[PDB]
């Protein structure tokens, strides 16, 4: 169990914005200019890490 | 050992692996089996 | 680590609901410029 | 002239549950965040109609003709006419010349459409322009909301803009205000809402929503 | 004579296909959800309304044919480790993966 709950709680704060326009990298890519989705990406990549 | 079974394991080991229940993935290909972060 | 096939972009729409136009267009009268008209769409796939 | 009085009040047992979203699910038990009545509530079970306080989503039972809606009254602004009429259950928004009895049983357009035992449900609530519409229609046995569990299924979506704040039936008449709660729905092996909990109705209706199970074990749990 | 208001572009426009392929890492559009994956047959029955689906974790598992309506059933393309096995430098310098 201790290892199954570790798991599902990785593979869910994917879902989780970190204060970003949305969670799905695709969607910040388009919706936004190339030198505004660098800072809105690096909320993601810095809360995934 | 019981040497009928096909894994030949004792009459007790044999209700110790029936009542542990599981939650691996090393299967070789695999709504979801437990298994759901794979992706 | 491994992969990657990803090669067609299968796309979503096949069956959908046409623009009014051309019923801008064929029919008999037409305003006489002291009667502009105005006819605006909206909410339909418009097809150029 | 009225045909009737006008106010009382009934409680609200399991009753009033609609389906939140499109996205499927199966054997599953999810935690949603919605606007649903709370369980065991208060009907002002009403039987005439006054211009009904219409709030933040309204529910309306009737078991045994349409509706209107509007901020304000008669054609001046906005409004609706949700109006069963056999043939078809048409609609319709604009200012609305109607009257102070339409009894039953204009201006600017710019919306329309068309197209003995009976539980009649409904839920009306309004987000972002999408007026939604929920329904579901049993047959019945008693007289005052027959307890039991039924899930409402969306059926329209009027994608209009009218910012509605009042109401009333046309020519049974329930009528529970919605809040927002918190619930736990279980979904069968095919995606359909077979029960659920309200998170803050009882102590015991609120460790279930913590360990996500319709069924707790002896102990002593920390819940809030 | 056009306009963009506050509210969409709803007028807007024919899109066109694809056909669908089955069997085969594609990328895709259905509807408007996006991704990668191989999209096979199913079994499960979207009630008469449900598009979607979603697992018990939330991953778009299913959608049906937006236009022919049939569930299919999102599967992931192929990903893992790669690992070579050296007898030593030293001796050969044949491997294995």
């Amino acid at each position: 169990n201790h290892n199954a709950q570790a798991l599902n709680t990785l593979v869910k704060q994917l879902s989780s914005k970190f204060g970003a326009i949305s969670s799905v990298l695709n969607d910040i890519l388009s919706r936004l200019d190339p030198p505004e989705a660098e800072v809105q990406i690096d909320r993601l990549i810095t809360g995934r890490l | 050992p019981d040497p009928s079974k096909p894994s030949k394991r004792s009459p007790i080991e044999d209700l110790l692996f029936n009542k542990v229940t599981l939650a691996d993935a090393g299967f070789i290909k695999q709504r979801d089996l437990i298994c759901a972060q794979k992706f | 680590n491994f992969r990657q096939p990803t090669e067609s972009i299968v796309r979503f729409p096949n069956v959908t609901n046409l623009c009014p136009f051309h019923e801008v267009f064929n029919a008999t009268r037409f305003a006489s410029v002291y009667a502009w008209n105005r006819t605006r769409i909206s909410n339909c796939v418009a097809d150029y | 002239n009225l045909i009737t009085t006008t106010q009382s009040y009934t409680n609200s047992f399991t009753r009033g549950v609609y389906y939140p979203d499109k996205v499927f699910r199966s054997s599953v038990l999810h935690l949603t965040q919605d606007l649903f009545l709370p369980f065991f509530s208060n009907v002002t079970w009403f039987h005439d109609n006054p211009v009904l306080p219409f709030n933040d989503g309204v529910y309306f039972a009737s078991t045994e003709r349409g509706w209107i809606f509007g901020t304000t009254l008669d054609s001046k602004t906005q409004s609706l006419l949700i109006v069963n009429n056999a043939t078809n259950v048409f609609i319709k928004v604009c200012e609305f010349q109607f009257c102070n009895d339409p009894f039953l049983d204009a201006n600017n357009c710019t919306f329309e459409y068309v197209s003995f035992k009976n539980l009649r449900e409904f839920v009306f609530k309004n987000i972002d322009g999408y007026f939604k519409i929920y329904s579901k229609h049993t047959p019945i046995i008693g007289r005052d909301f027959p307890q039991g569990f039924s899930a409402l299924e969306p059926l329209v979506d009027l994608p209009i803009g009218i910012n509605i704040t009042r109401f009333q039936t046309l020519l049974d008449y329930y009528v529970g205000y919605l809040q927002p709660r918190t619930f736990l729905l279980k979904y069968n092996e095919n995606g359909t809402i077979t029960d659920a909990v309200d998170c803050a109705l009882d102590p015991l209706s609120e460790t279930k929503c913590t360990l996500k199970s319709f069924t707790v074990e002896k102990g002593i749990y920390q819940t809030s | 004579s056009f306009e963009l208001l506050h509210a969409p572009a709803t007028v807007c426009g024919p899109k066109k296909s694809t056909n669908l392929v089955k069997n085969k890492c594609v990328n895709f559009n259905f509807n408007g959800l996006t991704g990668t994956g191989v999209l096979t047959k199913s079994n499960k029955k979207f009630l008469p309304f449900q598009q979607f689906g979603r697992d018990i974790v939330d991953t778009t598992d299913a959608v049906r044919d937006p236009q022919t309506l049939e569930i299919l059933d999102i599967t992931p393309c192929s990903f893992g480790g790669v690992s070579v096995i050296t007898p030593g430098t030293n001796t050969s310098n044949q491997v294995a993966v």
